[PDB]
């Protein structure tokens, strides 16, 4: 994911690795919305 | 009879702990539990504690900190503590009695349907440097 | 030839706290029996929700005595595992060693005065952003409970964990001064002849009382 | 380009706006998490604009004049005194500012709600366009009207000791423009706490 | 002592004395207060418990009786063995109780 | 192109005149990429807790960390010890820090690299805070009889709500730093 080659799997588990998120129940999500269209009639 | 004696220390000096003693005399400690309350010299009154017939006890909230009262159930007497006594702790110390089985708070010093009937000689603490 | 590999410059000592399992000496040795042996317990905070224990209050008792007159407040104290009235408790002597709990610790009071005298207490829960109630008028806003003495003397109350950070320290660093946990309370709203009848308190841990980042103390 | 808008019982309509601008997300996050322990509940008799009188830029106001209000201000009636009344308030903002430029005042003017702003420095006025804006020059249009979720690393905040969401209005476009326009144009704020919750109750006095 | 108390009153014998004692809406009025006496040279007695009733022990002619937030002490009749210092003192919402300043009562 | 100020990203993608614009490579740019690499910090001698904001402003890492309030990290720190050192989580007593049961690790080498989990009780960290950051933005604390040098990453980065970043303003016209060359 980040910096890491290490083409092997970590020796020690993922728990004691790092730290486990917990579930309950955006600006690449801005960037792609971005008006690119010229907005009138291109000529030549 | 009922009455309450008080043996303590008298003119100690200040910043040192205080070992007051209000022997029970006329009745079982078991039955009527013992409130302390004090005396400035002139005219003031500021509740100090008291102890339930039972363990659990109570003291004035601004005094906390600086007050532990011990019960001899047997010996029938019941103690006081301060823990550094300032010039101004001087004053008359009373031991007083209600007339139910709980009173160890300063709550007993006004109360709908109990009293304090039976109050020590009371002794003079005087603490000075 | 021989296979190749680069011994780290760094993270090659003892962490002291490593799953590593020391390598094998003198093996082979087949320890005595001792299956279906009596009180197991897996882990912590299945004893400590399972067994309660007594809480302290003033004189060194695990009882409040109920006061003669109609409306009093009884034993306030805050909530963190360090208030003086849970000090000899199973619950804080536990969480001692632990810097963060997320959970709801379980009062139990059970009264103990005679069939001749009933009463009628509340506790009531106070959240960190102003002064303790001190009358229980002021006080059945927050959340409470009010019950009456019977047959069935026990009565918990789970004090609900509430606060803005999904965990809370257990050990109240000396910076602030108000515990940011908030305080309970228990009142006497009104009682019957018992004067200087015990009421005991228990302390516990609710169905989720979850307790991580273990760490040392000199206790 | 009408927008009406509408919260609770308190609507605000504008003749000509420019388009709402969501910040940072389109609909509040996850509410009843963990710690609360489900006691939440959700306030809908607070969710209502409040008009919030706001700096008067004039003519001679410079280019690097920000006026940020601590958000959330005082407030009277309905989460003025909840939050007195409640502990761990959690809300969303919607955020209005209303400069009345009369169409020959070209000066520019840029509104933007900042996450727990802290006094920013002259340096960091040109790079603060990243957060959620509407810049609004009064011959494009004369409100602004932005909407952003509750942010903080807390679940949810206690409004008496720290405020997460901060107004920053600053002149982006130097001074005003005032040929035969509006002597001095005042800026109001309709602000609008919306999606509001609430956590343990105090003891009242 | 944080009540309001009426410094000291005085009358002859047979005389009816009232001794009100003024305090505030905590202290006072969500509990009735009680009513003491400290003879110069003596301890305390308790002369009205519960601010309207009498302790057994206590003469007859020791009355008080609250009203609002101020209580106060009718002596329906004087005699030289009344003259004491009179402190009123009440349970306060702070959890400690406020005392009055004693109404030394000297009889003519 | 000629659309109005509602705040909305427009970009010309230089075509709109002519010409198409090129399949940029984007990596190493990410917020995780750029917060993965080690970072010196100033150690205070013999104690000292790991606060992400004890970064130096005026660093890869550190700007790239100040540019977003809200921060989740895991941390590897790297530190160079005279002996013993030991790590308390976050909510922990200062006596709680010299003891062996609570992590501590022995002089071994050079520098001994410690993986230390996200401690922390709130939700996510903060770069910023309205009201110096509360006491409880940290990652434990470290005690070592001296520390030589401290190092900080901030490995599986996830930040949130960007903050502003500055670069060095120029007292001339297109400041000019010397560029290694032979």
């Amino acid at each position: 994911s980040g910096n890491t080659g290490s083409i092997i799997n970590n020796y020690y588990m993922q728990q004691y690795q790092n730290s486990m998120d917990t579930q309950l129940g955006w600006f690449s999500k801005l960037a792609s919305s971005a008006f690119s269209g010229l907005f009138g009639a291109l000529l030549a | 009879q009922v009455q309450l004696r008080e043996s303590g220390p008298s003119l100690v000096k200040p910043s040192q702990t205080l070992f007051l003693t209000c022997t029970v005399s006329g009745f079982s400690l078991t039955s009527y539990s013992v409130n302390w309350v004090r005396q400035t010299p002139g005219k003031m009154l500021e509740c100090l504690g008291g102890i339930a017939t039972s363990g659990s006890t109570g003291y004035n909230p601004v005094l906390k900190s600086r007050l532990r009262i011990t019960k001899d159930n047997s010996k029938s007497q019941v103690s006081l503590s301060v823990s550094n006594v300032t010039p101004e702790d001087t004053a008359t110390y009373y031991c007083a009695k209600w007339s139910s089985r709980g009173g160890y708070d300063c709550g007993v010093h006004s109360s709908d349907y109990s009293y304090l009937d039976a109050w020590g000689q009371g002794l003079l603490v005087t603490v000075s440097s | 030839g021989i296979f190749p590999v680069a011994c780290s410059d760094g993270y090659g000592g003892l962490v002291t706290t490593d799953p590593k399992t020391a390598d094998p000496a003198y093996g082979k040795v087949f320890n005595p029996p001792r299956n279906m042996l009596p009180g197991r317990f897996t882990n912590f905070l299945d004893v400590a929700e399972a067994c309660p224990t007594f809480l302290h209050f003033e004189g060194d008792v695990p009882y409040v005595t109920t006061k003669t007159d109609s409306d009093r407040v009884l034993a306030q104290f805050d909530l963190s595992l360090a208030a003086k009235h849970m000090s000899n408790t199973f619950l804080a002597g536990l969480a001692q060693y632990y810097t963060q709990y997320s959970g709801t610790i379980n009062l139990h009071f059970m009264f103990t005065g005679p069939t001749d005298a009933k009463a009628r207490y509340m506790i009531a829960y106070a959240p960190p952003g102003m002064e303790p109630p001190k009358t229980p008028e002021a006080a059945a806003h927050c959340i409470h409970a009010e019950w009456d003495t019977g047959l069935n003397s026990k009565f918990t109350f789970s004090i609900p964990y509430l606060s803005a950070a999904d965990y809370a320290y257990t050990a109240s660093d000396a910076a602030e001064t108000t515990n940011v946990q908030g305080w309970v309370c228990l009142f006497q709203i009104t009682h019957g002849k018992a004067d200087g009848d015990a009421l005991v308190v228990l302390a516990s841990a609710g169905k989720d009382f979850e307790l991580r980042l273990p760490v040392d103390a000199r206790t | 380009r009408i927008l009406t808008t509408r919260n609770g019982h308190t609507t605000s309509t504008t003749q000509s706006s420019v388009g709402v601008t969501y910040g940072y997300a389109t609909a509040e996050d996850f509410v009843s998490g963990p710690n609360t322990s489900g006691l939440e509940t959700r306030v809908v008799q607070a969710e209502r604009f409040f008009k919030t009188h706001l700096f008067d830029w004039v003519t001679s106001d410079p280019f690097g004049r920000c006026y940020q209000l601590e958000l959330p201000t005082d407030h009277k009636g309905v989460y003025g005194s909840l939050t007195d009344s409640y502990a761990y308030m959690r809300n969303g903002w919607d955020v209005e500012v209303t400069a009345v430029g009369n169409q020959f005042n070209g000066g520019c003017l840029l509104v933007a709600m900042v996450p727990e702003l802290c006094s920013i420095d002259k340096r960091g006025l040109y790079q603060l366009t990243l957060f959620p804006h509407q810049f609004i020059n009064p011959r494009t249009n004369m409100t602004a009207h932005i909407t952003v979720p509750f942010v903080g690393v807390n679940r949810y905040d206690q409004y008496k000791v720290h405020k997460p969401w901060t107004l920053v209005v600053m002149v982006v476009a130097p001074l005003t423009v005032n040929t035969e326009g509006a002597p001095q144009i005042k800026v109001y704020a309709n602000i609008a706490p919306t999606n509001v919750h609430v956590a343990g109750e105090f003891p009242s006095k | 002592a944080v009540l309001t108390q009426p410094s000291s009153v005085s009358a002859s014998l047979g005389q009816r004395v009232s001794i009100t004692c003024s305090g505030s809406s905590s202290n006072i009025g969500r509990y009735g207060a009680t009513w003491y006496q400290q003879v110069p040279g003596s301890g305390l007695r308790t002369i009205i418990y519960g601010s309207s009733r009498r302790p057994s022990g206590v003469p007859d002619r020791f009355s008080g009786s609250k009203s609002g937030n101020t209580v106060t002490l009718t002596i329906s009749s004087l005699q030289p063995e009344d003259e004491a210092d009179y402190f009123c003192a009440a349970y306060d919402i702070s959890t400690n109780a406020v005392f009055g300043s004693g109404t030394t009562l000297t009889l003519l | 192109t000629s659309t109005g100020e509602s705040a909305d990203p427009v970009t010309a993608t230089v075509e709109n005149y002519g010409g198409e614009t090129q399949v940029q490579r984007r990596q190493h740019t990410d917020v995780s990429f750029i917060l993965d690499r080690f970072v010196k910090v100033t150690p205070k001698d013999q104690i000292n807790v790991l606060d992400l904001m004890q970064t130096p402003a005026h660093t890869l890492v550190g700007a790239l960390l100040r540019t977003a309030t809200y921060y989740f990290a895991d941390l590897e720190v790297a530190v160079k010890h005279e002996g013993n050192l030991t790590w308390v989580p976050n909510g922990a007593p200062e006596t709680a820090l010299d003891n062996t049961t609570n992590p501590t690790a022995y002089h071994k080498a050079p520098l001994t690299r410690l993986a230390l989990p996200y401690t922390a009780p709130h939700r996510v960290l903060a770069t910023v805070y309205n009201g110096a950051l509360p006491t409880s933005f940290n990652y434990g604390a470290i005690k070592a009889t001296r520390v030589t040098e401290l190092l900080y990453r901030m490995k599986r980065a996830e930040t949130y709500c960007p903050r502003p970043l500055l670069a060095i303003h120029p007292s001339e016209a297109r400041h000019k730093q010397k560029i290694v060359a032979p």
